[PDB]
Protein backbone atom coordinates (compact mmCIF):
# COMPACT_ATOMS: atom_id res chain seq x y z
CA UNK A 1 0.00 0.00 0.00
CA UNK A 2 1.15 3.58 -0.35
CA UNK A 3 1.55 5.60 2.84
CA UNK A 4 1.37 9.39 2.92
CA UNK A 5 2.63 11.94 5.41
CA UNK A 6 2.08 15.75 5.57
CA UNK A 7 4.47 18.39 6.98
CA UNK A 8 4.24 20.27 9.10
CA UNK A 9 1.21 19.07 11.19
CA UNK A 10 0.32 22.73 11.85
CA UNK A 11 1.64 26.01 10.51
CA UNK A 12 0.91 29.63 11.61
CA UNK A 13 1.13 32.42 8.96
CA UNK A 14 0.29 36.04 8.59
CA UNK A 15 -2.45 37.37 6.28
CA UNK A 16 -0.80 38.21 2.98
CA UNK A 17 2.01 35.70 3.48
CA UNK A 18 3.03 33.06 0.89
CA UNK A 19 2.52 29.69 2.47
CA UNK A 20 3.74 26.25 1.40
CA UNK A 21 2.82 22.92 2.88
CA UNK A 22 4.02 19.49 1.79
CA UNK A 23 2.87 15.93 1.27
CA UNK A 24 5.18 12.93 0.83
CA UNK A 25 4.35 9.50 -0.52
CA UNK A 26 6.09 6.19 0.20
CA UNK A 27 6.64 5.60 -3.52
CA UNK A 28 6.53 7.56 -6.73
CA UNK A 29 2.88 8.45 -7.44
CA UNK A 30 3.32 10.10 -10.84
CA UNK A 31 1.17 13.17 -10.11
CA UNK A 32 -1.77 11.10 -8.99
CA UNK A 33 -2.29 13.31 -5.98
CA UNK A 34 -5.37 15.30 -4.84
CA UNK A 35 -5.57 18.12 -2.30
CA UNK A 36 -8.76 18.87 -0.17
CA UNK A 37 -9.54 21.79 2.09
CA UNK A 38 -11.71 21.25 5.22
CA UNK A 39 -12.83 24.30 7.13
CA UNK A 40 -13.89 23.95 10.76
CA UNK A 41 -17.29 22.36 11.03
CA UNK A 42 -17.68 21.90 7.23
CA UNK A 43 -17.25 19.14 4.67
CA UNK A 44 -14.01 18.82 2.70
CA UNK A 45 -13.84 20.55 -0.66
CA UNK A 46 -11.70 19.69 -3.71
CA UNK A 47 -8.78 22.11 -4.20
CA UNK A 48 -6.26 20.52 -6.64
CA UNK A 49 -6.35 17.29 -8.68
CA UNK A 50 -3.57 15.58 -10.59
CA UNK A 51 -1.04 17.48 -8.43
CA UNK A 52 -1.17 20.71 -10.37
CA UNK A 53 -4.78 21.30 -11.64
CA UNK A 54 -6.91 23.87 -9.79
CA UNK A 55 -10.49 22.77 -9.23
CA UNK A 56 -13.26 24.83 -10.87
CA UNK A 57 -14.13 27.94 -8.93
CA UNK A 58 -11.33 27.80 -6.37
CA UNK A 59 -9.11 30.80 -6.07
CA UNK A 60 -5.97 31.02 -8.13
CA UNK A 61 -4.06 31.95 -4.99
CA UNK A 62 -3.82 28.16 -4.60
CA UNK A 63 -1.36 26.17 -6.74
CA UNK A 64 0.07 22.67 -6.60
CA UNK A 65 3.45 21.30 -7.66
CA UNK A 66 5.41 18.10 -7.64
CA UNK A 67 6.02 15.11 -9.01
CA UNK A 68 7.49 12.01 -7.92
CA UNK A 69 7.10 11.41 -4.19
CA UNK A 70 7.02 15.00 -2.96
CA UNK A 71 4.19 17.43 -3.47
CA UNK A 72 3.48 21.00 -2.37
CA UNK A 73 0.38 23.17 -2.01
CA UNK A 74 1.18 26.87 -2.18
CA UNK A 75 -1.04 29.83 -1.21
CA UNK A 76 0.32 32.99 -2.85
CA UNK A 77 -1.19 35.43 -0.33
CA UNK A 78 -3.01 34.03 2.72
CA UNK A 79 -6.52 35.23 3.45
CA UNK A 80 -8.31 34.82 6.81
CA UNK A 81 -10.80 32.48 5.34
CA UNK A 82 -8.07 30.04 4.27
CA UNK A 83 -7.80 28.77 7.90
CA UNK A 84 -8.60 25.11 7.44
CA UNK A 85 -7.09 21.63 7.51
CA UNK A 86 -5.50 20.63 4.16
CA UNK A 87 -5.36 16.98 3.19
CA UNK A 88 -3.51 15.12 0.42
CA UNK A 89 -4.71 11.89 -1.13
CA UNK A 90 -2.87 9.24 -3.05
CA UNK A 91 -4.93 8.19 -6.10
CA UNK A 92 -2.32 6.11 -7.95
CA UNK A 93 -3.50 2.69 -6.67
CA UNK A 94 -5.69 1.40 -3.88
CA UNK A 95 -6.08 1.95 -1.01
CA UNK A 96 -6.39 5.68 -1.80
CA UNK A 97 -4.69 6.80 1.41
CA UNK A 98 -5.24 10.35 2.81
CA UNK A 99 -2.54 12.14 4.63
CA UNK A 100 -3.38 13.12 8.21
CA UNK A 101 -3.75 16.79 7.39
CA UNK A 102 -2.02 20.08 7.98
CA UNK A 103 -3.83 22.74 10.01
CA UNK A 104 -3.21 26.30 8.86
CA UNK A 105 -3.66 28.96 11.55
CA UNK A 106 -3.04 32.68 11.94
CA UNK A 107 -0.16 34.50 13.54
CA UNK A 108 -0.51 37.13 16.25
CA UNK A 109 1.49 38.54 19.22
CA UNK A 110 2.55 36.39 22.08
CA UNK A 111 0.30 36.29 25.16
CA UNK A 112 0.69 34.59 28.49
CA UNK A 113 -2.15 32.43 29.65
CA UNK A 114 -4.74 33.70 32.19
CA UNK A 115 -4.76 30.91 34.63
CA UNK A 116 -7.73 30.20 36.94
CA UNK A 117 -8.15 27.29 39.46
CA UNK A 118 -11.42 26.00 40.87
CA UNK A 119 -12.13 23.63 43.83
CA UNK A 120 -14.75 20.95 43.56
CA UNK A 121 -18.25 22.35 43.74
CA UNK A 122 -20.57 21.64 46.72
CA UNK A 123 -22.84 19.77 44.34
CA UNK A 124 -20.13 17.40 43.30
CA UNK A 125 -18.88 16.97 46.78
CA UNK A 126 -22.42 16.03 48.01
CA UNK A 127 -22.07 13.24 45.33
CA UNK A 128 -18.75 11.80 46.60
CA UNK A 129 -16.52 13.00 43.86
CA UNK A 130 -13.95 15.77 43.63
CA UNK A 131 -12.80 17.41 40.40
CA UNK A 132 -10.28 20.30 40.54
CA UNK A 133 -10.24 22.35 37.33
CA UNK A 134 -7.69 24.74 35.85
CA UNK A 135 -8.32 26.91 32.82
CA UNK A 136 -5.33 28.34 30.89
CA UNK A 137 -7.01 30.95 28.71
CA UNK A 138 -6.19 33.22 25.81
CA UNK A 139 -2.54 32.36 25.21
CA UNK A 140 -0.32 32.49 22.11
CA UNK A 141 1.49 30.52 20.70
CA UNK A 142 -0.36 27.21 21.14
CA UNK A 143 2.38 25.13 22.82
CA UNK A 144 1.91 24.90 26.61
CA UNK A 145 2.35 22.53 29.63
CA UNK A 146 0.34 22.15 32.79
CA UNK A 147 1.45 20.42 35.96
CA UNK A 148 -0.60 19.64 39.00
CA UNK A 149 0.73 19.49 42.54
CA UNK A 150 -0.86 18.23 45.69
CA UNK A 151 0.96 19.46 48.76
CA UNK A 152 3.95 20.22 46.54
CA UNK A 153 4.37 16.86 44.84
CA UNK A 154 3.52 16.46 41.19
CA UNK A 155 0.42 14.41 40.38
CA UNK A 156 -0.08 12.79 36.99
CA UNK A 157 -2.94 10.35 37.84
CA UNK A 158 -6.46 11.39 36.99
CA UNK A 159 -5.43 14.43 34.88
CA UNK A 160 -7.43 15.06 31.65
CA UNK A 161 -6.72 17.93 29.25
CA UNK A 162 -8.68 19.57 26.46
CA UNK A 163 -7.46 22.14 23.99
CA UNK A 164 -9.44 24.59 21.90
CA UNK A 165 -8.81 25.35 18.25
CA UNK A 166 -7.64 28.89 17.51
CA UNK A 167 -10.17 31.52 18.64
CA UNK A 168 -11.89 33.08 15.60
CA UNK A 169 -11.91 36.62 17.08
CA UNK A 170 -8.66 37.14 18.95
CA UNK A 171 -6.52 34.29 17.45
CA UNK A 172 -5.57 32.87 20.87
CA UNK A 173 -5.67 29.33 22.24
CA UNK A 174 -7.04 27.98 25.50
CA UNK A 175 -6.75 24.73 27.51
CA UNK A 176 -8.85 23.12 30.30
CA UNK A 177 -7.20 20.66 32.72
CA UNK A 178 -9.08 18.59 35.28
CA UNK A 179 -7.64 16.57 38.16
CA UNK A 180 -10.22 14.05 39.40
CA UNK A 181 -10.07 12.36 42.79
CA UNK A 182 -12.28 10.68 45.29
CA UNK A 183 -13.81 13.03 47.90
CA UNK A 184 -12.10 10.73 50.40
CA UNK A 185 -8.62 11.47 48.87
CA UNK A 186 -9.24 15.20 48.16
CA UNK A 187 -9.81 15.37 51.99
CA UNK A 188 -6.30 13.89 52.74
CA UNK A 189 -4.41 16.94 51.36
CA UNK A 190 -4.73 20.82 51.84
CA UNK A 191 -2.87 22.52 48.96
CA UNK A 192 -3.82 22.19 45.24
CA UNK A 193 -1.82 23.88 42.50
CA UNK A 194 -1.85 24.09 38.67
CA UNK A 195 1.31 25.41 37.00
CA UNK A 196 1.36 26.66 33.44
CA UNK A 197 4.62 26.67 31.55
CA UNK A 198 4.62 28.78 28.33
CA UNK A 199 7.14 30.63 26.16
CA UNK A 200 6.16 33.99 27.48
CA UNK A 201 7.95 33.44 30.83
CA UNK A 202 10.97 31.49 32.01
CA UNK A 203 8.97 30.90 35.25
CA UNK A 204 5.70 29.05 35.44
CA UNK A 205 2.41 30.86 36.20
CA UNK A 206 1.13 29.19 39.30
CA UNK A 207 -2.37 29.32 40.84
CA UNK A 208 -3.33 27.69 44.10
CA UNK A 209 -5.91 27.11 46.67
CA UNK A 210 -6.13 25.44 50.11
CA UNK A 211 -9.01 23.10 50.98
CA UNK B 1 -27.27 23.62 -7.62
CA UNK B 2 -25.77 20.24 -6.89
CA UNK B 3 -27.07 18.86 -3.54
CA UNK B 4 -26.13 15.79 -1.64
CA UNK B 5 -27.99 15.05 1.63
CA UNK B 6 -26.96 12.17 3.85
CA UNK B 7 -29.27 10.63 6.43
CA UNK B 8 -29.61 7.41 8.38
CA UNK B 9 -26.90 7.96 10.91
CA UNK B 10 -27.37 7.18 14.54
CA UNK B 11 -25.95 5.62 17.65
CA UNK B 12 -25.67 1.84 17.82
CA UNK B 13 -24.06 -0.86 19.91
CA UNK B 14 -21.00 -2.94 18.82
CA UNK B 15 -22.32 -5.43 16.33
CA UNK B 16 -25.20 -3.20 15.25
CA UNK B 17 -26.36 -2.13 11.84
CA UNK B 18 -27.26 1.15 9.99
CA UNK B 19 -28.23 2.00 6.52
CA UNK B 20 -27.04 5.37 5.28
CA UNK B 21 -28.80 7.16 2.42
CA UNK B 22 -27.64 10.10 0.35
CA UNK B 23 -30.25 11.91 -1.75
CA UNK B 24 -28.81 13.61 -4.83
CA UNK B 25 -30.22 16.37 -6.90
CA UNK B 26 -29.21 19.03 -9.38
CA UNK B 27 -27.19 16.75 -11.68
CA UNK B 28 -27.65 13.64 -13.72
CA UNK B 29 -26.95 11.22 -10.89
CA UNK B 30 -26.75 8.01 -12.98
CA UNK B 31 -23.77 9.47 -14.98
CA UNK B 32 -21.44 9.67 -11.97
CA UNK B 33 -19.47 7.35 -9.82
CA UNK B 34 -20.10 7.99 -6.11
CA UNK B 35 -18.15 7.56 -2.87
CA UNK B 36 -18.55 7.35 0.88
CA UNK B 37 -15.73 8.93 2.90
CA UNK B 38 -15.58 9.05 6.71
CA UNK B 39 -13.89 11.53 9.13
CA UNK B 40 -12.94 9.97 12.42
CA UNK B 41 -12.73 11.85 15.74
CA UNK B 42 -8.95 12.28 15.19
CA UNK B 43 -9.87 14.33 12.09
CA UNK B 44 -8.41 11.73 9.73
CA UNK B 45 -10.24 10.90 6.41
CA UNK B 46 -10.74 7.45 4.90
CA UNK B 47 -12.48 6.36 1.70
CA UNK B 48 -14.85 3.51 2.69
CA UNK B 49 -16.74 2.71 -0.49
CA UNK B 50 -16.91 3.67 -4.16
CA UNK B 51 -19.59 2.53 -6.70
CA UNK B 52 -19.72 3.18 -10.47
CA UNK B 53 -22.38 5.02 -12.36
CA UNK B 54 -24.47 2.01 -13.21
CA UNK B 55 -24.13 0.30 -9.85
CA UNK B 56 -22.58 -2.96 -10.97
CA UNK B 57 -19.04 -2.41 -9.61
CA UNK B 58 -17.76 -1.50 -6.19
CA UNK B 59 -14.63 -1.11 -4.17
CA UNK B 60 -14.02 -1.17 -0.42
CA UNK B 61 -10.79 -1.05 1.70
CA UNK B 62 -9.90 -4.02 3.78
CA UNK B 63 -10.97 -2.10 7.02
CA UNK B 64 -14.68 -2.41 5.98
CA UNK B 65 -14.79 -5.02 3.18
CA UNK B 66 -17.26 -7.73 4.00
CA UNK B 67 -19.12 -5.48 6.48
CA UNK B 68 -20.19 -2.53 4.37
CA UNK B 69 -22.17 -2.70 1.10
CA UNK B 70 -22.80 0.30 -1.23
CA UNK B 71 -25.71 0.37 -3.70
CA UNK B 72 -27.60 2.96 -5.59
CA UNK B 73 -31.09 3.80 -6.90
CA UNK B 74 -30.77 5.44 -10.31
CA UNK B 75 -34.47 6.17 -10.56
CA UNK B 76 -34.95 8.25 -7.41
CA UNK B 77 -31.24 9.22 -7.27
CA UNK B 78 -30.15 7.83 -3.94
CA UNK B 79 -26.82 6.35 -2.80
CA UNK B 80 -26.83 3.83 0.01
CA UNK B 81 -24.32 2.35 2.49
CA UNK B 82 -25.45 -0.71 4.46
CA UNK B 83 -23.18 -1.10 7.49
CA UNK B 84 -23.13 -4.22 9.52
CA UNK B 85 -21.04 -5.78 12.27
CA UNK B 86 -20.20 -2.24 13.44
CA UNK B 87 -17.20 -1.59 15.64
CA UNK B 88 -16.26 1.34 17.90
CA UNK B 89 -13.59 2.35 15.34
CA UNK B 90 -16.40 2.89 12.75
CA UNK B 91 -17.44 6.00 14.84
CA UNK B 92 -17.17 8.89 12.38
CA UNK B 93 -18.88 11.58 10.25
CA UNK B 94 -19.90 9.80 6.96
CA UNK B 95 -19.98 11.88 3.80
CA UNK B 96 -21.41 11.10 0.40
CA UNK B 97 -19.34 12.62 -2.47
CA UNK B 98 -19.59 12.73 -6.19
CA UNK B 99 -16.59 11.59 -8.37
CA UNK B 100 -15.58 14.13 -10.97
CA UNK B 101 -15.70 13.18 -14.72
CA UNK B 102 -12.07 13.85 -15.86
CA UNK B 103 -10.08 13.02 -18.98
CA UNK B 104 -7.53 11.53 -18.37
CA UNK B 105 -9.24 10.11 -15.37
CA UNK B 106 -8.29 10.77 -11.75
CA UNK B 107 -10.21 9.85 -8.72
CA UNK B 108 -11.34 13.36 -7.38
CA UNK B 109 -14.39 14.15 -5.22
CA UNK B 110 -15.87 17.41 -6.58
CA UNK B 111 -19.06 17.71 -4.43
CA UNK B 112 -19.55 16.50 -0.87
CA UNK B 113 -22.67 16.38 1.34
CA UNK B 114 -22.84 17.68 4.92
CA UNK B 115 -22.31 14.33 6.42
CA UNK B 116 -24.24 12.17 8.86
CA UNK B 117 -22.91 11.09 12.30
CA UNK B 118 -22.41 7.50 13.34
CA UNK B 119 -21.43 6.48 16.88
CA UNK B 120 -20.74 2.83 17.82
CA UNK B 121 -20.46 2.24 21.55
CA UNK B 122 -21.57 0.02 24.45
CA UNK B 123 -22.90 3.11 26.22
CA UNK B 124 -26.53 4.04 26.56
CA UNK B 125 -27.90 7.56 26.66
CA UNK B 126 -26.66 9.16 29.89
CA UNK B 127 -27.31 12.70 31.11
CA UNK B 128 -24.43 14.91 32.18
CA UNK B 129 -23.68 16.00 35.71
CA UNK B 130 -23.28 19.73 35.65
CA UNK B 131 -21.09 21.51 38.21
CA UNK B 132 -20.40 25.15 38.60
CA UNK B 133 -16.88 26.54 38.64
CA UNK B 134 -16.62 29.67 40.82
CA UNK B 135 -13.81 31.43 42.61
CA UNK B 136 -14.29 31.01 46.35
CA UNK B 137 -10.96 43.58 37.34
CA UNK B 138 -11.98 40.50 35.36
CA UNK B 139 -13.46 37.28 36.69
CA UNK B 140 -13.45 33.84 35.02
CA UNK B 141 -16.27 31.38 35.68
CA UNK B 142 -17.10 27.99 34.23
CA UNK B 143 -19.24 24.83 34.08
CA UNK B 144 -17.91 21.28 34.16
CA UNK B 145 -20.15 18.84 32.26
CA UNK B 146 -19.33 15.28 33.11
CA UNK B 147 -20.18 11.68 32.19
CA UNK B 148 -22.70 11.97 29.40
CA UNK B 149 -23.44 10.01 26.18
CA UNK B 150 -23.65 10.50 23.29
CA UNK B 151 -21.31 13.39 22.55
CA UNK B 152 -23.62 16.15 21.80
CA UNK B 153 -23.93 18.88 24.64
CA UNK B 154 -24.31 22.61 23.97
CA UNK B 155 -23.38 25.18 26.55
CA UNK B 156 -24.36 28.79 26.35
CA UNK B 157 -23.93 31.63 28.74
CA UNK B 158 -26.85 34.04 29.60
CA UNK B 159 -28.73 32.53 26.50
CA UNK B 160 -25.98 33.54 23.93
CA UNK B 161 -25.70 37.07 25.45
CA UNK B 162 -22.04 36.54 26.61
CA UNK B 163 -20.86 34.95 23.35
CA UNK B 164 -17.54 36.79 22.72
CA UNK B 165 -15.48 35.87 25.93
CA UNK B 166 -16.65 32.27 26.12
CA UNK B 167 -14.41 29.21 25.54
CA UNK B 168 -15.93 25.84 24.81
CA UNK B 169 -13.62 22.99 25.40
CA UNK B 170 -13.88 19.96 23.14
CA UNK B 171 -15.30 16.89 24.78
CA UNK B 172 -12.96 14.03 25.84
CA UNK B 173 -13.94 10.37 26.00
CA UNK B 174 -13.05 8.63 29.26
CA UNK B 175 -14.43 5.34 30.42
CA UNK B 176 -16.90 5.21 27.52
CA UNK B 177 -18.52 8.57 28.44
CA UNK B 178 -17.84 12.16 27.54
CA UNK B 179 -16.70 15.16 29.58
CA UNK B 180 -16.49 18.77 28.50
CA UNK B 181 -16.18 22.19 30.07
CA UNK B 182 -16.88 25.84 29.25
CA UNK B 183 -15.61 29.20 30.56
CA UNK B 184 -16.68 32.79 30.47
CA UNK B 185 -14.89 35.94 31.49
CA UNK B 186 -16.84 39.06 32.58
CA UNK B 187 -15.94 42.27 34.31
CA UNK B 188 -15.57 42.04 38.23
CA UNK B 189 -18.08 44.90 38.41
CA UNK B 190 -20.78 42.68 36.75
CA UNK B 191 -20.33 39.56 38.98
CA UNK B 192 -21.63 38.74 41.54
CA UNK B 193 -23.74 41.90 40.78
CA UNK B 194 -25.57 40.68 37.69
CA UNK B 195 -26.38 37.06 37.24
CA UNK B 196 -24.35 34.64 35.16
CA UNK B 197 -25.99 31.36 34.06
CA UNK B 198 -24.60 28.48 31.98
CA UNK B 199 -27.36 26.69 30.11
CA UNK B 200 -26.41 23.11 29.29
CA UNK B 201 -28.49 21.14 26.90
CA UNK B 202 -28.17 17.45 25.99
CA UNK B 203 -30.96 16.49 23.60
CA UNK B 204 -30.53 12.77 23.75
CA UNK B 205 -31.32 12.60 27.46
CA UNK B 206 -33.94 15.47 27.25
CA UNK B 207 -31.72 17.36 29.83
CA UNK B 208 -31.55 21.17 30.13
CA UNK B 209 -29.83 22.57 33.16
CA UNK B 210 -29.71 26.36 33.59
CA UNK B 211 -27.04 26.64 36.29
CA UNK B 212 -26.57 30.02 38.09
CA UNK B 213 -23.02 30.85 39.16
CA UNK B 214 -22.60 31.92 42.80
Amino acid sequence: DIQMTQSPASLSASVGETVTITCGASENIYGALTWYQRKQGKSPQLLIYGAINLADDKSSRFSGSGSGRQYSLKISSLHPDDVATYYCQNVLSTPFTFGSGTKLEIKRADAAPTVSIFPPSSEQLTSGGASVVCFLNNFYPKDINVKWKIDGSERQNGVLNSWTDQDSKDSTYSMSSTLTLTKDEYERHNSYTCEATHKTSTSPIVKSFNR
Amino acid sequence: EVQLVESGGGVVQPGGSLKLSCAASGFTFSTYDMSWVRQTPDKRLELVATINSNGGSTYYPDSVKGRFTSSRDNAKNILYLQMSSLKSEDTAMYYCAREALLRPPYYALDYWGQGTSVTVSSAKTTPPSVYPLAPGSSVTLGCLVKGYFPESVTVTWNSGSLSSSVHTFPALLQSGLYTMSSSVTVPSSTWPSQTVTCSVAHPASSTTVDKKLE
